[PDB]
């Protein structure tokens, strides 16, 4: 029976966590803003020839409830660290998310992928090199995405599965 | 003299009962007047026919998206959004009526009714009314909710208006 991977999508509010996940699951793009409480999804995929079951937790970006992330971080196996390439604050927020995951899991070695979303917009404030340099300093992959065009959507989730496989 | 408004609630179209609200026009007149006008429909749009899209037991019942009917919309009588009028009033317990928002100065038509004290919302959401009659209707709406707020039946404002 196929292996199950517990993926968790985290990042500041409005960066496109839900748009990315719904693109993966439903193959369409939500242009409206429906702020998340918490949602979970399942999808089977084939990655590197091996069929895998993705269990995706789409989390809230509200800073107000930062204290309540610990339980889903304990449970999750791999994390998409999502920022938006036109939102320098959400890029700055990445550090806090990663440090929080490391603390809660008490490990330097947690599967993660840095995701720079909204690559379709012209208003970029975070240079790709900055993001790439940050990913390299974390030792994790960096994927540029657009939930609107689907660019990189599969790649971001599949790369995270690959990171979990290497870890196990 | 603070105005009173009513919602007649239905569940998958069957009547549940009436909730009435006192609106604190004496403390938050602009916010109270928006909710009043939207409850009468007098601008040609308002809450009649719209749903409670988010119900989380232990916390609150949220509704008021009459423009998109998916929890993302709504609009005020002043424009799509209006500013936070004041935060004088606090989320003190069950029955508090308060504006939903997407950050500072983004009030539209969405609102929520507390079913418990939610003090961490103080200073962030404008409180502007309280359940007067029918808190048991709000309590009965809770079982149609869930942890993330998805509802298991369609909870609707079948009718609404101002009481004299
Ligand atoms: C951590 C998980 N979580 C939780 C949470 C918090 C706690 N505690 C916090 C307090 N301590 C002391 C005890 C523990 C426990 N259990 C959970 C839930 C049950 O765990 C699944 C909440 C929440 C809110 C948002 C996102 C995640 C969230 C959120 C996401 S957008 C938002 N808030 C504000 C929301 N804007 C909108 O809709 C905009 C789109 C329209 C125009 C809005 O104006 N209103 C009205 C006020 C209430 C709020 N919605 C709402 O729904 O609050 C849910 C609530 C359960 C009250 C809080
Ligand atoms: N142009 C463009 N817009 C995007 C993209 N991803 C998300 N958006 C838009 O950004 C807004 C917020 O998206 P959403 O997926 O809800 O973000 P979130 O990270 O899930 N927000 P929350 O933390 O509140 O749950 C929506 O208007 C959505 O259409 C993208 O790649 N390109
Ligand atoms: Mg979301």
């Amino acid at each position: 029976s196929m292996t199950e991977y517990k993926l968790v999508v985290v990042g500041a509010d409005g960066v496109g966590k839900s748009a990315l996940t719904i693109q993966l699951i439903q193959n369409h793009f939500v242009d409206e803003y429906d702020p998340t409480i918490e949602d979970s999804y399942r999808k089977q995929v084939v990655i590197d020839g091996e069929t895998s079951l993705l269990d995706i937790l789409d989390t809230a970006g509200q800073e107000e409830y930062s204290a309540m992330r610990d339980q889903y971080m304990r449970t999750g196996e791999g994390f998409l660290l999502v920022f938006a390439i036109n939102n320098t604050k959400s890029f700055e927020d990445i550090h806090h998310y990663r440090e929080q995951i490391k603390r809660v899991k008490d490990s330097e070695d947690v599967p993660m992928v840095l995701v720079g979303n909204k690559s379709d917009l012209p208003s970029r404030t975070v240079d790709t090199k900055q993001a790439q340099d940050l990913a390299r300093s974390y030792g994790i992959p960096f994927i540029e995405t657009s939930a609107k065009t689907r660019q990189g959507v599969d790649d971001a989730f599949y790369t995270l599965v690959r990171e979990i496989r290497k870890h196990k | 003299v603070n105005p009173t408004v009513f919602f007649d609630i239905a569940v998958d179209g069957e009547p549940l009962g009436r909730v009435s609200f006192e609106l604190f026009a004496d403390k938050v007149p602009k916010t109270a007047e928006n909710f009043r006008a939207l409850s009468t429909g007098e601008k040609g749009f308002g809450y009649k026919g719209s749903c409670f899209h988010r119900i989380i037991p232990g916390f609150m019942c949220q509704g008021g998206d009459f423009t998109r009917h998916n929890g993302t919309g709504g609009k005020s009588i002043y424009g799509e959004k209006f500013e936070d009028e004041n935060f004088i009033l606090k989320h003190t317990g069950p029955g508090i009526l308060s504006m939903a928002n997407a950050g500072p100065n983004t009030n539209g038509s969405q609102f929520f009714i507390c079913t418990a004290k939610t003090e961490w919302l103080d200073g962030k959401h404008v409180v502007f009314g309280k359940v007067k009659e029918g808190m048991n209707i709000v309590e009965a709406m809770e079982r149609f909710g869930s942890r993330n707020g998805k509802t298991s039946k369609k909870i609707t404002i079948a009718d609404c208006g101002q009481l004299e």
